[PDB]
RNA sequence: AUACCACACACAAGGGAUCGUUUGGCUCCUGGGACGAGGAAGGGCGCAGCAGAGAGCGAUAUGUGUGGGAGCAGCAGCAAUG
RNA sequence: AAAACAGUGAAAUUGUGUGUGGACCCGAAUGGAUCGGGCCCGUCUUGAAACACGGACCAAGGAGUGCACAUACACU
RNA sequence: GUACCGAGUGAUCGGUGGUGGAGGUAGAUGCAGAGCAGAUCUUGGUGGUAGUAGCGAUAAUUUGUCUUCAGCGGCAAAGACU
């Protein structure tokens, strides 16, 4: 809701820029072997536990 | 009746991040964090080998302990700058 | 490729049309396709084909044993042996009489050449004559 | 035989110090023979391959040729050779790398340092062949 | 490249081919095994007449439970049914072989469909919620369709 | 049995066994046994030209000195004034 | 928790073509109708085809081993 | 690895033709984590049942018109409902 502690907002500023997929120049690069992030997660599928 | 309908009550939340191990597990009325025991001084009894190992020095960054050894091989030097007061001693 | 062993030229058809074409193959391979056709004995408390009742199949034993002079010898009447060298055919020298030779799988054509102009003047039968190097 | 038993003859642990080589220990892995004539102009038997100099492939599909190195790829070790190439389904060509091993040198590029990489090794030598 | 699953000339024949197509693999079997051995255009016309419900396509190996009809006779069953979307992808794809053949230098006639095959393509998954707290699978089943027309000697 | 069901063989599908390979594991031996009020171990947050994770590093987030010496993996730019 | 090579590519299972049969095995044959014999395996049990239990199908894994102490045999 | 053909009472062994693209045996001895149909066995993959059972408690929907390229999607006009 729109009440949040300082804590609990930077918990969701954090978890909101880090879901982001794999920028499209890496996948170009000689040595690079990674497919798709496994760290990428969506709101109708996991909790942070923020609380 | 106690199983779907009683589930639709459950929107309280008794623990919170504890500020000094990070885990969620900080019970709000208790006034103590059931992974670390804080705020007692002394870290809390793990419960076996196998979860205790998950915590123990060399599973983080090891800052200060790395530059240590490297000094220690180097024989001690010190900041160039200052052998003087370093010969003196 | 048409060629006999001289000592029972007039006796080999004979010999060829009296072997045996039974085969032993294991209970039930029929039913089931996890079981293979490599022959194993029942060994179980009700089994009919342990038990001999008549219908079952036959079990192997050593009635069916062929004859001390007949066993292991080709359609052609010779007994085989196996050979990978030049230095191998020097063994047969003595026993052309009744073995013949057969390379094996693994010799390839530049040496096969080499074994076979040895075979022709030593007077041995190779039985894989033709084999890779008919091209 | 070795009787030094600080240095490993184990498969797996010198296919590792291979491949994970980084800064000097990787500028010898670069090292190609110098021709006879060379050989007396100057102390050296073999010097690491660079750009502008002259080489003679002695082995593979380009046996015979002689050309300037354009290229040095140190990650997938590999030196570009002025025009030993394929052409592509499109007509475009691509330069094919080659092993250092297979090259021999026939004129010394010395542009920049080489001058200096060069007199430091002989000096090298004397010192300790002299005494 | 691919493998056609059969050995024609090149020349007097055309082709077509595609992978994984979205058209149930059942229903397509069924189509395609009444069509066989018969001439472009006839095929053509029946199959405009099935999407009007004019006419049936009859059903023989996927036919438990199937509803009986009086367009079936015609095959000699009682059997039919009017798989429309599966009819519309066949329609498309045989009259892209008549553009192919004029364009090539055949007649527009005297083509006759000497092979088609539909086969199984891998599995698309699913899943539907069921009672006391269970879930099942929910899967789609895609295609893959080869065929060959070939002019007659006649 | 025109078309269903079964089996055999050839071709196309469907799956990942087998054989060939390994910058990983395990065991024995030898060395080592070096943390913190000068703020440790462990947690969080920031820092790239295009940069999510991981690695490296702290608002000095590739600074100084010594010994060397050729490129920086993609694209744009840098480099014997390193 | 899973996930090695952009190698090789088995079996279960599916489509098309060509042949042979109506569950299949053993013995004996025809140009051709077929003749004779056979109940479903594993397991406890006095006794199993059982109205006793386990088994839908294929691959891979899967169960008398190591040490100590007396012992009889064979060998040095 | 796959079809055929030969040898052995049998456990198994040998050859020939396609596929494959770098390693492999025969004799005598040594050490064992050394042979599967079953365990409501363990893990992974696939059938028959089957184009079948079902997918439709609640207020309700029709016509034209544009897109969409084939969405009872949007907009007008009616008919209803909380
Ligand atoms: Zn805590």
């Amino acid at each position: 809701g729109s009440i949040k502690t300082r804590r609990i907002k930077v918990q969701l500023v954090s978890a909101l820029k880090k879901n982001r997929c794999i920028p499209q120049w890496k996948r170009a690069c000689p040595g690079f072997k990674q497919q798709y992030n496994f760290t990428k997660r969506s709101w109708k599928r996991k909790t942070l536990k923020a609380c | 009746s106690k199983g779907t309908p009683s589930n639709g009550k459950k929107n309280k939340r008794n623990h919170t991040t504890c500020c000094r191990c990070g885990s969620v597990s900080f019970h709000k009325q208790k006034g103590k964090c059931s992974s670390c025991a804080y705020p007692e001084k002394k870290m809390k009894k793990m419960q076996n080998r196998k979860a205790m190992l998950k915590k123990t020095t060399g599973t983080g960054k090891m800052r200060h302990m790395k530059k240590e050894r490297i000094s220690r091989r180097a024989g001690y030097p010190g900041n160039p700058i200052l052998k003087e007061i370093r010969n003196k001693i | 490729m048409d060629i006999v062993n001289p000592s029972l030229s007039k006796v080999i058809d004979i010999i060829n049309k009296g072997k045996s074409k039974k085969q032993f193959k294991r209970f039930q391979s029929w039913r089931v396709k996890r079981v293979s056709e490599s022959w194993r004995k029942p060994r179980g408390i009700d089994n009919r084909m342990r038990r001999k009742f008549g219908g079952a199949p036959d079990m192997p034993g050593i009635g069916y044993k062929k004859p001390n002079a007949i066993r292991f010898l080709l359609p052609n009447g010779y007994r085989k042996i196996m050979v990978a060298c030049v230095k191998d055919l020097e063994a047969l020298i003595s026993l052309n009489s009744f073995y013949c030779a057969e390379i094996r799988h693994a010799v390839g054509s530049k040496k096969r050449i080499e074994i076979l102009e040895r075979a022709e003047e030593l007077g041995i039968l190779v039985i894989n004559k033709e084999g890779k190097l008919v091209k | 035989m070795k009787f030094n038993k600080n240095v490993t003859a184990s498969r797996r642990k010198n296919r590792k110090a291979h491949f994970t080589s980084i800064g000097l220990e990787r500028t010898k892995l670069m090292n190609a023979p110098l021709s006879k004539d060379l050989k007396e102009e100057y102390g050296i038997k073999r010097i690491a391959v660079r750009p502008g100099d002259m080489v003679k492939v002695v082995s593979g599909e380009f046996k015979k040729k002689e050309g300037v190195v354009m290229k040095v790829n140190r990650h997938d070790i590999k030196i570009e050779v002025e025009g030993c190439f394929v052409q592509k389904e499109d007509g475009k060509k691509i330069n094919k790398g080659i092993h250092p091993s297979n090259l021999r040198i026939i004129k010394l590029s010395m542009e920049k340092d080489r001058a200096e990489i060069i007199n430091k090794k002989v000096e090298a030598m004397k010192s300790e062949v002299k005494a | 490249a691919h493998k056609y699953s059969c050995d024609i000339s090149e020349a007097t024949s055309v082709r077509s081919q595609y992978n994984n197509i979205k058209i149930k693999f059942k229903n397509t079997r069924e189509v395609c095994n009444i069509i066989k051995t018969m001439e472009l255009n006839k095929a053509i016309a029946y199959l405009n007449d099935v999407l009007r419900f004019k006419k049936c396509i009859p059903v023989f190996r996927f036919a438990k439970k199937c509803g009986r009809t009086p367009q079936a006779k015609e095959f000699g069953t009682d059997k039919g049914k009017w798989p429309v979307k599966s009819v519309a992808f066949v329609k498309k794809m045989l009259e892209d072989l008549l553009v192919e053949a004029e364009k090539k230098g055949l007649g527009t006639s005297e083509l006759v469909i000497k092979h088609i095959q539909v086969n199984q393509a891998p599995k698309i998954y699913g899943r539907k919620h069921g009672a006391f707290g269970r879930i099942k699978p929910y899967n789609k089943s895609p295609s893959h369709i080869e065929v060959i027309a070939v002019k007659r000697e006649h």
